[PDB]
């Protein structure tokens, strides 16, 4: 389904995702997408149900690079440390097109968030499904969707998750 | 004195309100006794949430567990989630359909409405030769149903009230109040687009203000002609007023406004109607204790949206909800207040902006919603 | 009125049980001085669970750590885990073997019956050439020892006791409890098969209502003769009564019964002794606050087992615990049922079935166990 | 030890495992077990000691069917998520009889309950110990092992571990 | 009589501490009153955490939160991190560089002195072409400020105090101890190697005796010429005294000792001051209700350190903080002391090593430390 | 950068230090490293900010081994089980001198404490950031450094990150 370099590449690009946004380089977030991927939040309940409503729904790479500004200069909000877990991802399919080949995958994910001086808690939890496809600058995602259990949220959502 | 001891609260007016406000359970035990429990509409939910015969959806007034459930007739009923033999809070799903409930410890068995339909071995069991068992035969069913609730359904919206002699909701809400919830709930069937939810460590109060504040839209939120109204006791509201991807704005005025481009209307003490640009939602407040209280937002949509109007509240839901650009400063300093007041609960706050007086103001440089809110406060809870 | 305000019991009797005698904080510690603390015999373990001299075991009584230790003679000693000089809570293992107990903050040493055998230093320090410290001429030794619990040991269970004038523990159970207790614990050595543990955010009264409630089962688990005897104080009672892979049943009758099929006998207020179908167990409830207990399972067969025998109990096990197809159901009410009481502390049950009457009855169709229960405990506690 | 195919195949095994058993599809459960696997659940304390008693134990396909039916059809329980997050799972042995090859792996897991409206917690943590065989449908459990740290259950265990 | 009904102190002098004096929130909110919000400086931290101005570090004093800046003058200023609108807890990073406090809620800007620089539409906005809102005329700034407390530094140790009419920092430590604090704090500047932070749940008073308690290090710390001295109130106190990878020893004494290779040097109620071999740090603690409280390591060197002295300080501080070989012991027996406590809160812990009396001693075979940290107790407390 | 049985040992790896260090022979923590090898324990305040203090500096074999003997001999402590998740590895570099070649490699990790009769907690949560090196007995760290965000340590750190 996947050769060896490619499977590498696949677990690499999951583990980027995941501690790049935990660390102080989070801005590079979009990097991760292509020009016309989409990242979408969404709560179980609207997802199981047909709701379309999010939590947060770029339809763009341009709107995640929004998002990224309006965090990092327009949003007042408590500073924390946030741990992604993501277990073993899985790899359901893979399709091709005149674009070229896209990568179905999945992967469960745990987000650990840490107030300054506070005790290390759940903060999200949930899944992702992910579309990927092969550009000159490695795997990367044309569509993220991340159906989350937490749907009480813990006050509010500011980093990528 | 940092830790209070017979408190009593400055003076009289509103223009200061003591920490200790948010910090008391006593006070807050109060509180659902008498702005939850009694005297009040509280929001349950929305018609399009329960749209066939049969279609229940579980919510909360204040911190008791109730059910709005559509009648075979048509009508809505709200019954309160615990049991009639031994409590058990018996309904556990959030929504679904049922043609009646039924509480599974024993199995006792009520309809839609509430009424005791059937208890297992109410006239005994009858074995070789005796009937064994039984109720006591005083005991009828007409008189261990669920609690019913009073309903008052309008424009798609639908509240309930434990207090049965609570004034018809028309009156509760004042003419000019009611004239912004019809000006949302305007007759159109409504379509659900989505729930979030958060749970945010602050007194439920604190979101009132929230709301209840007009100012603070233009130094919080970075991300950025006003009246703000009253009901007679002060106790509801009414504020009006007039990047890479360009969808991520794209207002289009709707004519059904008609002529106010947001209105921020706040039900006491349960929900918020938000109407800013193209999106339409509720907001629930449902209290924790004194410091803390989950928050839900129903997004919706009217059934005359084609799919670009759907588009475009969806994709303008990205500035509020838990995640949004402008809401989640919201939930952010409403937890540093709490903390703030939890740290010395003898101080006092000053809403002194406008000055002292309470009443309807055509700007939104005042803090007159939160005296007037605070003022009915101290009317209701005797402080 | 949602909540109480010095609240008293609806009436005489024990057929409505009010709410908060499962909401209030000093109704539970007045619980823990009365029924734990004082006038009972509380279970701590099996005499398996520590079968050479110096093997121990730790448990709890109400929310009071104590060790279960045998003795180089051959007995069982029980003592309080709290160490004299400092109170510190010494013991951190479950289980182990020790020569003698000491506590490492300063190294007392206590024999394996709670006597303090060791103070560093007691006598002072010689040092050049004077004598430093020590403790006063009045300090004594047998003074200072761990707090030392009552012991009954009987049938290969062991239950202990804080109260040094209670009642033996025959007379405690009455002569009908004390024929259940030896009908499991008949004299043969038996072998401990395993422990299962669930924290169960409830009142720790619900768990014995659950295992003095006959009908419930029938009802309540949909996994598919009887008679129910009581003691003279109506604390302790005895229920009696007679798929893809077939081992998940494999039901044998065991002489022993050698009658009755199933038995249930809670022993108030702290242990349950389960005999159902082929599995054998103790169930002992460890309360933390009003509204939560920890639930223990040990799970023992006999000495004269082969492995045939042990598999039966071990299949049979899929059946309890907190996951097995019939007792997660037990859990689950008992959270919900606590959530309701919560929800309106001032409301009340209704345990009216088979009449009013507190007794021992022939059949399964009544709440009589339950009203004999809280006979008692208004007894005890004078509500 | 083994190569990149069975490799690919054993994450994919692992993966496959935690995230249909937190979906709507965990009734499938059943399939990732030969016809004599077996499924134990048992309590760190009981495993170390020795006891034999565990929390769960189904010695057949046929008793995971069994309990699957009793979960879905006969026993009241409160709603909740579930999610998995699988560790990154080790190959310690394979292994060869007349049937075939035997491979050994062991991964640590947390399951992270959400309760409808709660917090999202640690409701079970532990490990598995897994014999794997391959099939004509793919890899197989013939035995899985759950030694699970959180002996004080958060009230009782319903969906699969 | 397990819980306390109506405590009175077990008797005169400080030779038995009750448990109820771990146990009751009541005397911790009393304890924050009189030991930590007045009459007492409390440890901020250190001159070298802030070098230039517009440098800050966000601390806490009891449970209220604080900052600590260093003034554009070159002073240290302390202020309450609670905003004087509505309260809310403005500063929410550790650490940084600010030109101005500023609470973004209703952007309300302060001085780094506390002083109210600019509150929003005070004066009112003319819109078309009225003036609208605006605070009352007689609403003055100078009377809402953020509450100032003074601050003392010395040696490169700063602390500080809400009560203004607090005895001078050198008379509140006495000339004995404060001979110890200026043996660390030797005017040297100081380089700061790190920070380490622990969640102990116990009682914060257990760390104080943990620090007062001589001749435990000898029995619990298993990996190992004296005299202690007390200030006039016997609040402080000085405790002096005279491997695969040998880097971690490498113990080299350093001249500025002079004498005694240890100090502890307990500062009531809020900070220790530890020089142990070639590590030295301050140890604050940071009270959470009753029975918990965090305690946060400032492990630092001097300036005047080569590379060789910093890497020393460095792995010697394997042995201390949260994982080290000697300090974990001290959070496990606190925890542990505490559980002990709350077991049976109506029992007393025995401090009667050295005699019943209060002293400075010439050995370490003594409580009296506790002994007179508890008198002082009971003399503030009134118990 | 690393063909297929590197990558197997790697993850083996990873996944072999966090099992052992939860299992009854955590006393083998020492053997993952060289003899030169170090393990740093460092709190994300103290990293990012550029101070030396770490919670624990091991700076070498002999240096871990100490920390061994004195936690199983010398140290009263709770006993606890404690269980690593560790999410998918990622592989930054490979880099070459006459003394080999060096894998430099990252993956966040969850350790949950479960103390005798309690909820399982996110006991201490972080990153490795790891030096790997090829020996005879197969892929051993030279360096560790474990940057955690769980700051406010649940009051004891015992056995082996
Ligand atoms: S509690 Fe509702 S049926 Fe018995
Ligand atoms: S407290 Fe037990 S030895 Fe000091
Ligand atoms: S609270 Fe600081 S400005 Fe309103
Ligand atoms: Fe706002
Ligand atoms: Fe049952
Ligand atoms: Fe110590």
């Amino acid at each position: 389904m996947v050769d060896f370099k490619t499977y590498f590449e696949l677990l690499n690009l999951y583990s980027d995702y995941a501690m790049v946004c935990d660390s102080a380089n989070w801005e590079k977030w979009p990097d991760f997408f292509i020009e016309t991927g989409t990242y979408r939040l969404q709560p179980r309940e609207n997802f199981e149900q047909g709701l379309p409503l999010c939590l947060l729904a770029l339809e763009s790479k341009a709107m995640i690079r929004d998002r990224v500004y309006g965090v990092k200069e327009t949003m007042y909000h408590d500073p924390y440390y946030q741990r992604h877990i993501v277990g073993t991802p899985r790899v359901l399919s893979v399709e091709r097109d005149a674009d070229g080949e896209r990568i179905t995958a999945e992967a469960s994910y745990a987000v650990i968030r840490t107030k300054y001086d506070g005790d290390s808690t759940i903060f999200n939890a949930g899944y992702y499904r992910d579309v990927i496809v092969r550009t000159p600058e490695g795997l990367k995602l044309k569509s993220r969707l991340c159906v989350y259990d937490s749907e009480m949220i813990p006050n509010s959502v500011i980093y990528p998750i | 004195p940092v830790f209070p001891q017979d408190p009593k609260w400055p003076g009289e007016g509103s223009s200061r309100v003591p920490f200790w406000a948010y910090t008391r359970e006593d006070l807050y035990k109060r509180e659902l006794e008498r702005l939850f429990y009694a005297n009040h509409w509280c929001y349950v939910g929305l018609e399009a949430e329960i749209p066939n015969p049969g279609d229940f959806k579980r919510t909360v007034i204040g911190e008791r567990s109730v059910i709005m459930v559509r009648d075979p007739d048509g009508g809505i009923n709200v019954v309160e989630n615990v049991c009639a033999h031994r409590g058990m809070r018996f309904c556990r799903e959030r929504h679904g359909n049922a043609k009646d409930f039924f509480c599974p410890y024993h199995q006792w068995n009520y309809s839609l409405k509430g009424d005791l339909q059937g208890v297992p071995f109410r006239r005994g069991v009858k074995q070789d030769g005796k009937v064994n068992g039984g109720m006591p035969k005083d005991f009828k069913l007409e008189e261990h149903g669920l609690t019913k609730l009073k309903v008052a359904a309008r424009g798609g919206a639908v509240f309930a009230s434990f207090d049965h002699d609570v004034e018809p909701f028309e009156e509760f809400l004042g003419p000019t109040i009611l004239h912004y919830f019809d000006r949302v709930f305007n007759g159109r069937k409504l379509k659900i687009l989505g729930y979030r939810r958060q749970r945010i460590p602050g007194n439920w109060k604190l979101m009132q203000e929230n709301i209840k504040d007009p100012y603070h839209p233009g130094l919080l939120h970075t991300w950025f002609k006003s009246e703000l109204k009253m009901d007679a006791k002060f106790r509801h509201a009414a504020m009006i007023s007039t990047v890479n991807d360009p969808r991520l704005l794209d207002i289009v005025p709707e004519p059904w406004w008609g002529g106010p481009t947001a209105v921020m209307t706040t039900i006491f003490p349960s929900v918020i109607i938000q109407q800013q640009v193209n999106s339409v939602s509720t907001r629930h407040i449902q209290p924790n204790g004194h410091g803390s209280f989950d928050f839900v937002w129903t997004h919706f949509g009217f059934e005359d949206d084609n799919e670009e109007w759907t588009q475009r509240r969806l994709i303008q839901a990205n500035l509020f909800g838990p995640a949004g650009f402008v809401s989640a400063d919201d939930g952010e300093v409403i937890e540093w207040s709490q903390e703030g007041f939890e740290q010395k609960p003898t101080h006092r706050t000053v809403i002194e902006m406008g000055g002292h007086e309470i009443g309807d103001t055509d700007h939104m440089v005042t803090e007159t919603l939160i005296r007037g809110m605070y003022d009915y406060w101290r009317k209701v809870m005797g402080e």
